[PDB]
């Protein structure tokens, strides 16, 4: 049944299909008559289910192009382990990570550009980088230019290696269709073999390395006295010397009274007091308890040896009297279409990330990550973002399935059909609470504006006055403040100092993290929250499940899943597609993220972050402002964008000059976009036209005809100059402000 | 004869052929690439004859030097000669790194040789080899090249005791690949030498076995 | 058809067949596919070839001669930091100049074969040569080798002679790593090698 | 742009150093701090956690425009 | 190797190529002559 299936050598490499720009589509290798060629081909360079219609060579592709996405990503590794070796204050951060700023770059003098080497300390002047890639290595053990040289070098070859394989499996060994339909045994291999074996791995990494010479480093010795990492390997006696049941051999793991393996495999919560982050003597013992969850986990579906579960069995029995037919024919949907799983993977990718994001600034994973303000931030907006780009492309890629590989001959299985078989009731009850939570948030933000305005503060929605106070997260919170001491027996602490349980810690001055209240503020902004994450469900919703048929067009499945519109007719039907849809989200993820962003950045200055002095007085760097001034949108322009936005444009003459140039550099790509956004193709092309006759009038008329970017391409351009214009201003301005105050 | 289905293609030709394959790595229907049912029997073969060449000189020193032979230079480890240094290593008349490299540029003539006559059976015998050009042309499979250097003696006439021959080198190259398995093996959960693993489970099997740490 | 190559049990590329000397069948990145381009990698190769024989004569012979406590010249790495009666600008000039004029003609005789063999001043003492990169003449073949039977005298004396100019320039540029990876003369790492070529090579630095 | 140039031009007149506006105006992040982001501490501070004053009125005003601004998108 | 200068002879490639010999000139010329705001001819 299973078994390896290749085909030898079934494309010969050469240069033909090189030299012909356009080769994959015949409608377009034939040659650009017009400018619209460059643009499509661009376009629909990546279509590999558009190009041919067999899922084998589809498969093919899609495997040699994940290789060379692996290769890309090795470069990109080793490049920034190379510059942390060659050009990077690391061994000086080593000495003092309290004093010294992070920096692995460094910049030519030839324009007078010299003045961003910025004096970081240590003898170094270089760029700050933000990217924790020195708390990263602090935290593996690297304690040496030497030891990031050579890791350099590895990623290198694996990103050869990589580009082998693609080359291979595409052109001497390419697999055939019934291999990569072998999804229990892909699983099973996902599982127990790569996060499984991984984390075991990394485990071993970490009991054997990571923890003596971080202990050792948190003694205070010197990062040059401590023994080589090999030194703990071929020494038993010289490792025990910290962690004494080493002293025990391997024989308390095979005894099962593994109890005294206590030193190293701890459960404790809370922050190392001295690093600000979680003791590695606990991230050791939750990698080796991962690795046996997911080794155990990877043996549940059969393979050629008799025993398993099957993917299909498992669906079928699951089938109520509510839902028709059940799960049946969807395990026929997830191994015939590669777009029904990338919208299941992104979706879950995109949310994962979102979780990452939450997770790391809470429970700080670095030595010496939650004292530095500016990793600590970067980490948290940049996730967000990903995992927001990843939710959306979710969402197209479902809608893409729906179009082009949806078929009811064989979807007669009342699950997916019965979902859109009430399509006018799921939508419009999406509407109803969009609608409901949009007034019922931003309309109590209107009221204490207005209230505010009209000097009668005693009618506001404040702390003071009529209160909102969020009763369900503070009873979350006193409960895991207390479950060290009923619910979790063992663990010594609460998993997170941000519950209102505990105290606060101190890196050197400034606080790492202390239990956060939860006021009304916090009520509204969560609120609002949930309005902007719901309205985006509602655009890519609506999209997916109207990407077929609607009242308007019943027929729009034939028209494809990307077109401009059906004509002017029926009163308008301009963006009725789902690439229409994905267009529309696009923007409300945007305002989404960016609210999410907002709020952590002004919350984390007010309430969290701050320098304590002696006696315990703790000063925060806004100083509390956050409870009191932001319920009301005049609050957020100037306690949050006007004073916070004081750093970034005045940053001229100094090291954060970059800054300065780009807040206004996006602000113009931002401006930029709106003329695509606004116009539209009709104008611009007959605005080509006299141009082309001032050039016809001196014969240089050129032979490929400058026609005007297509319908599509316009609503493109537009959101991606929006986006990036968006998020470089955000970035920007954060970056600028907290380099500078944190 | 068990332990697996004679599927498709462990008949019993092949010398050695239990009809042993859980997996189906030699499986006729996928078998682009390495796997093909022409390289796997090549590669066990001098797979097997590499560790039989080496699960014999991983002790011979430190067996011989129990006899008192060798003056005290042979290792008692196997591996506290020069192949690792961090573990203990013996200076010879040049750096481990240009022996390496010697070893390589002697080894790159025995080995391309080798590659082509299995990629090209003829060949080998055409391009005038420098000094005494050697009848070493492709005597019939890659894996058995015959001729009057590689058989010195002509072991082996007819078919019957050829097959015979061929099973049991077969046999032995799987028992001397377990054998070093073994040694790297018990090379780490012990500290010290093969022989004297033998010699200490030879002492007393109750307090000396794997059981023991 | 029999010829030796430069892998055994290989096939030799379909652009390459042994007709021109040199010819090992070595190329496997294919960079002589069209004879348009071949026509220009081989008078590439040739005056290569050249300029390396006389750049390892000039470097290796002097550094044994001052070794061998004859000579006096300095090393063969910093012979640009001497004291010459003009600076090393106008030399390089005055170079380029003088060269302009040989590279030209050379240059017009590989694009156009045989446009330019008679003297521009004394018009009759036209070059002998006939194929390009051999330009032959009393000037550049006083001796008279060189116009000989059609093979096995002429194909055995050019690809003898290329055989002998691939190993100059590997061994001018094997000269140029050395003078940067151990910073004796070249002559100085022979010395060191045959005095323990155990323990004395490239790997005795790291 | 010219209503900003009038205005920049004559606040900076009226107030008494029009060499601020005769050299921070010459780049472009002037425009943006010592023209929007510097004559805006009066407006956005027509009422805050602290009281309110006689500007009130346009500091709702101005955020009022934002909003219609906004919703022309 | 024909159609390897013919893939060299697209438009993206000589774009990169032109523009990054440029930008290595107008590099080199303001490392050797910098701050250049009037013409000294
Ligand atoms: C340039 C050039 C290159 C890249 C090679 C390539 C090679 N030749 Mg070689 N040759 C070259 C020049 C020449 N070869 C040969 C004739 C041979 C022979 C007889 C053999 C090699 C062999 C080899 C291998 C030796 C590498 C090693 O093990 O150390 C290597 C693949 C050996 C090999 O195993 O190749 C299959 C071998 O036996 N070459 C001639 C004379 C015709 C050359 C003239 O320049
Ligand atoms: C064309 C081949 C050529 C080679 C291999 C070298 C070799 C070298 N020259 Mg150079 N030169 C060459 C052409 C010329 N040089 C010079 C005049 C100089 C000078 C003045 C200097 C060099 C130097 C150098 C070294 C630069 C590092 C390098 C070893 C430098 C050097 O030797 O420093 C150690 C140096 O100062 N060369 C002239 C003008 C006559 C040349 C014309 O062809
Ligand atoms: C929610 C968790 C869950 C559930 C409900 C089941 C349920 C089942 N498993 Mg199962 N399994 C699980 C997790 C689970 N498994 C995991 C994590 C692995 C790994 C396996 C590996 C496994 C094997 C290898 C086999 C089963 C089998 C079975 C079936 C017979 C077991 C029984 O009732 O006695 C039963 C339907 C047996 C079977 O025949 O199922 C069809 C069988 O051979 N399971
Ligand atoms: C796992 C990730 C993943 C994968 C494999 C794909 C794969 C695919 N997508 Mg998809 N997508 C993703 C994530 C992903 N997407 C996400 C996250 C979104 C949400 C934004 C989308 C939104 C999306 C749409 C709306 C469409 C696709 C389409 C496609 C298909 C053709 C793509 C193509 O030819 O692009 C070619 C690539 C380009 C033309 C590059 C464009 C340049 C980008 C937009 C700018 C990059 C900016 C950069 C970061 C910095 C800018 C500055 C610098 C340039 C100077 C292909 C199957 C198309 C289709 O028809 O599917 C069949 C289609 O219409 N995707
Ligand atoms: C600031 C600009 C702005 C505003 C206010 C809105 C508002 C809205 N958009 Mg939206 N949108 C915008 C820009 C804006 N959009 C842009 C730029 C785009 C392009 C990407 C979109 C794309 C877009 C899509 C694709 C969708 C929306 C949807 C919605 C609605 C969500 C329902 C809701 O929360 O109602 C709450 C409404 C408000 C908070 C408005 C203020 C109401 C005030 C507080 C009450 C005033 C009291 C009283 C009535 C005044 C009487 C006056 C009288 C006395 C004279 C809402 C009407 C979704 C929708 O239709 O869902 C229903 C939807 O699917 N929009
Ligand atoms: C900061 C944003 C921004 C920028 C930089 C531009 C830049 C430009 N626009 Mg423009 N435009 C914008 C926003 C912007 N627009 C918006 C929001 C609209 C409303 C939809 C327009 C509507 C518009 C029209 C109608 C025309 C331009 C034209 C032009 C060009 C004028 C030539 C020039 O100045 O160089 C130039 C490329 C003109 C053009 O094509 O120049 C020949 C032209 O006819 N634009
Ligand atoms: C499997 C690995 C391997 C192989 C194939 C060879 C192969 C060879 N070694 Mg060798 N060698 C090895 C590992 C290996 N060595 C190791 C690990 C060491 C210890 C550092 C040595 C130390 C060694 C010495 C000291 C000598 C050789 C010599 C030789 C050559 C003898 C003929 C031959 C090419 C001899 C030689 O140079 O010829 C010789 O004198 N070897
Ligand atoms: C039409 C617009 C325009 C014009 C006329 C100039 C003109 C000039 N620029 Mg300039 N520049 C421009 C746009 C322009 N730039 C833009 C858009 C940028 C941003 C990328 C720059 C960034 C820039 C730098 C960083 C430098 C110049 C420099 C110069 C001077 C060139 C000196 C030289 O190399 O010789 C010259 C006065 C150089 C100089 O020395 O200025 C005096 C110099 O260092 N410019
Ligand atoms: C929540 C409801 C819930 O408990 O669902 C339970 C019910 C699923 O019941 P069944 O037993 O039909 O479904 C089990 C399987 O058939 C697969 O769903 O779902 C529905 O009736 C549809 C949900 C629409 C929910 C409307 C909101
Ligand atoms: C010309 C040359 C040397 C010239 C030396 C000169 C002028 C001497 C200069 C000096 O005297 C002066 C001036 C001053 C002295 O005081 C010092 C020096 C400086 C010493 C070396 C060439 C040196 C050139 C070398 C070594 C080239 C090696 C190239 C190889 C092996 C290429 C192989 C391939 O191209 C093929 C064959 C086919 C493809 O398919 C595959 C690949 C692999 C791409
Ligand atoms: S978009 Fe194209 S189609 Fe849709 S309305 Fe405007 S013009 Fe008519």
């Amino acid at each position: 049944e299973v078994k390896i299936m290749v085909e030898k050598d079934p494309v010969k490499t050469s240069f033909e299909k090189w030299a012909k720009p356009g080769h994959f589509s015949r409608t377009l290798a034939k040659g650009p008559n017009t400018t619209t060629w460059i643009w499509n081909l661009h376009a629909d360079a990546h279509d590999f289910d558009s190009h041919t219609n067999d899922l084998e060579e589809i498969s093919r592709k899609v495997f040699s192009a994940h290789f060379g996405q692996l290769a890309v990503i090795f470069i990109w590794l080793s490049g920034m382990y190379f510059h942390g070796a060659r050009f990077s204050n690391y061994e000086a951060w080593l000495s003092d990570p309290t004093h010294i700023k992070p920096s692995a770059q460094v910049v030519w003098p030839i324009v007078g550009q010299k003045i961003l080497n910025g004096d970081v300390g240590g003898g170094f002047q270089g760029i700050q980088i933000t990217s924790g890639f020195f708390q990263l290595w602090r935290a593996s053990g690297i304690t040496s230019e030497l030891q990031l040289y050579t890791t350099a070098i590895g990623g290198l070859i694996f990103a050869a290696l990589m580009l082998f394989a693609g080359w291979f499996h595409y052109h001497k060994a390419a697999p055939k269709l019934a291999w990569f339909q072998n999804v229990e045994s892909m699983l099973n291999h996902h599982l127990a073999g790569l996060l499984g074996l991984g984390s075991l791995a990394w485990a071993g990494h970490q009991v054997h390395v990571s923890l003596p010479i971080n202990r050792l480093l948190d003694a205070g010795v010197d990062p040059k006295e401590i023994p080589l990492p090999h030194e703990f390997i071929l020494n038993r006696d010289l490792l025990a010397q910290l962690y004494p049941s080493f002293s025990k051999g391997l024989t308390p793991f095979f005894t099962l009274n593994w109890s005294e393996y206590s030193d190293f495999l701890t459960f404790r919560g809370g922050l190392n007091p001295v690093t600000g982050g979680l003791w590695l003597t606990d991230t050791a013992h939750h990698h080796l308890a991962i690795a046996v969850l997911f080794l155990v986990a990877g043996h549940m579906y059969r393979t050629n040896f008799g025993i398993g579960h099957s993917m299909k069995e498992i669906l079928e029995a699951h089938k109520g009297p509510f839902t028709g037919e059940g799960h049946k024919g969807l395990y026929e949907i997830l191994t015939t279409s590669w777009h029904a799983q990338l919208a299941i993977n992104l979706a879950m990718l995109g949310s994962l990330t979102i979780i990452v994001a939450h997770h790391m600034y809470a429970m700080p994973p670095y030595p010496y990550l939650a004292t530095d303000y500016a990793t600590q931030l970067s980490l948290f907006t940049h996730h967000m973002w990903i995992g927001g780009f990843l939710v959306v492309g979710a969402a197209a890629h479902a809608a893409i399935f729906m179009v082009r590989d949806y078929d009811p001959t064989t979807q007669y299985n009342n699950l997916l059909d019965r979902v859109l078989r009430h399509r006018d009731a799921i939508i419009s009850h999406l509407n109803w609470v969009c609608i409901f939570l949009g007034f019922h948030s931003f309309g109590l933000y209107i009221h204490n504006d207005t209230m505010s305005a009209l000097g009668r503060p005693q009618d506001m929605f404040s702390d003071t006055a009529i209160q909102l106070q969020p009763v369900f997260a503070q009873w979350i919170q006193n409960t895991h403040a207390l479950a060290p001491s009923l619910t979790a027996p063992n663990a010594t602490a609460s998993t997170s100092l941000t519950w209102g349980g505990g105290d606060l810690v101190a890196v050197g001055g400034k606080v790492a993290l202390l239990p956060i209240p939860l006021g009304t503020a916090d009520f509204l902004v969560h609120h609002i929250h949930a309005f902007t994450i719901h309205v985006t469900v509602l655009i890519l919703l609506k999209g997916v499940l109207f990407a077929r048929s609607s009242r308007l067009i019943p027929d729009k499945a034939n028209l494809g899943f990307r077109f401009p519109c059906d004509g002017p007719g029926r009163g308008g039907t301009c963006q009725v597609s789902a690439w229409d849809h994905v267009f529309l989200g696009l923007f409300w993820m945007y305002n989404a993220i960016s609210v999410v962003i907002f709020h952590f950045s002004w919350k984390m200055q007010s309430d969290v972050w701050g320098s304590i002095s002696d006696q315990g007085v703790v000063t925060h760097i806004t100083g509390g402002n956050f409870a009191q001034s932001s319920i009301t949108i005049n609050g957020w322009l100037r306690d949050f964008l006007w004073a916070q936005a004081s750093q970034v444009i005045q940053s001229y003459g100094s090291s954060l000059s970059a800054y300065g140039l780009l807040f206004l550099g996006a602000h113009f790509v931002w401006a930029f976009s709106l003329m695509f956004l606004f116009s539209g193709r009709g104008y611009w092309q007959e605005l080509i036209e006299s141009i082309v006759w001032a050039h016809n009038k001196l014969k240089v008329a050129p032979a490929i005809q400058p026609r005007a970017l297509s319908i599509v391409q316009g609503r493109a351009v537009g959101v991606a100059h929006y986006l990036l214009g968006g998020i470089a201003t955000t970035w920007a301005f954060f970056l600028a402000r907290i380099i500078s105050v944190g | 004869f068990a332990s697996k289905q004679s599927l498709s293609y462990l008949d019993g030709t092949l010398p050695g052929d239990y009809g042993f394959d859980p997996l189906g790595l030699m499986d006729p229907e996928g078998a682009g690439g390495f796997i093909d049912p022409q390289w796997l029997p090549y590669a066990e073969i001098i797979n097997g004859r590499f560790a039989m060449l080496g699960a014999a000189g991983a002790i011979a020193p430190e067996v011989l030097g129990r006899i008192g032979l060798i003056p005290q230079e042979t290792a008692i480890p196997w591996f506290q000669s020069g192949v690792i240094p961090p573990v203990g290593n013996y200076s010879y008349w040049a750096d481990p790194y240009t022996l390496f490299v010697l070893e390589m540029a002697l080894m790159g003539f025995a080995e391309h040789r080798r590659a082509q006559d299995y990629y090209k059976p003829g060949s080998m015998g055409k391009q005038y080899f420098l000094g005494l050009e050697k009848f070493l042309g492709g005597s019939g499979n890659p894996a058995y090249p015959g001729g009057p250097i590689f058989n010195f003696l002509g072991f082996g006439k007819n078919e019957k005791e050829l097959q015979e021959l061929k099973v049991k080198e077969v046999k032995n190259g799987r028992l001397a690949m377990m054998a070093v398995l073994g040694y790297f093996t018990q090379a780490i959960f012990t500290g010290v030498g093969p022989f004297q693993n033998l010699l200490d489970h030879l002492a007393d099997p109750v307090h000396n076995n794997v059981l023991t740490n | 058809n029999d010829r030796p190559l430069w892998f055994p049990g290989s096939k030799a590329p379909e652009w390459l067949d042994g007709s021109l000397p040199g010819d090992f069948g070595f190329d496997p990145l294919g960079l002589g596919s069209d004879p348009e381009l071949l026509k220009w990698f081989v008078q590439a190769e040739l005056v290569h070839c050249r300029w390396a024989m006389l750049g390892a004569a000039g470097i290796f012979i002097p550094e044994a001669l001052t070794k061998a406590g004859i000579l006096n010249t300095p090393s063969w790495n910093v012979a640009g930091d001497q004291q010459y009666f003009a600076d090393p600008t106008t030399l390089f000039v005055i170079e380029l100049i003088l060269f302009a004029w040989a590279e030209g003609r050379r240059w017009a005789d590989i694009v156009n074969p045989g446009c330019v063999n008679v003297d521009p001043v004394f018009p009759n003492n036209k070059l002998t040569g006939t194929d390009v990169g051999y330009p032959g003449g009393l000037w550049f073949d006083p001796l008279g080798w060189g116009q000989t039977k059609d093979a096995k005298k002429l194909k055995e004396l050019r690809t003898k002679e290329i055989k002998n100019g691939r190993l100059a320039m590997l061994a001018v540029l094997g000269a140029v790593v050395q003078a940067n990876y151990t910073h004796t003369g070249p002559i100085d790492n022979l010395l060191a090698h045959l005095a323990d070529p155990g323990h004395n090579t490239i790997f005795a630095l790291s | 742009w010219v209503t900003f140039y009038w205005h920049w031009k004559h606040i900076t007149l009226w107030q008494g150093n029009v060499a601020q506006f005769n050299e921070s105006s010459t780049y472009l992040m002037g425009w943006l701090r010592d023209y929007l982001w510097l004559n805006s501490s009066q407006l956005i501070n027509g009422y805050n956690p602290f009281g309110m004053n006689s500007l009130s009125v346009w500091a709702w005003m101005f955020l009022f425009g934002h909003l219609v601004w906004a919703t022309g998108f | 190797m024909q159609d390897v200068k013919t893939y060299l002879s697209t438009a993206p490639v000589l774009a990169t190529l032109w523009f990054g010999f440029l930008a290595g000139l107008l590099i080199e010329i303001n490392r050797f002559f910098p701050d250049a705001l009037v013409l000294p001819l």
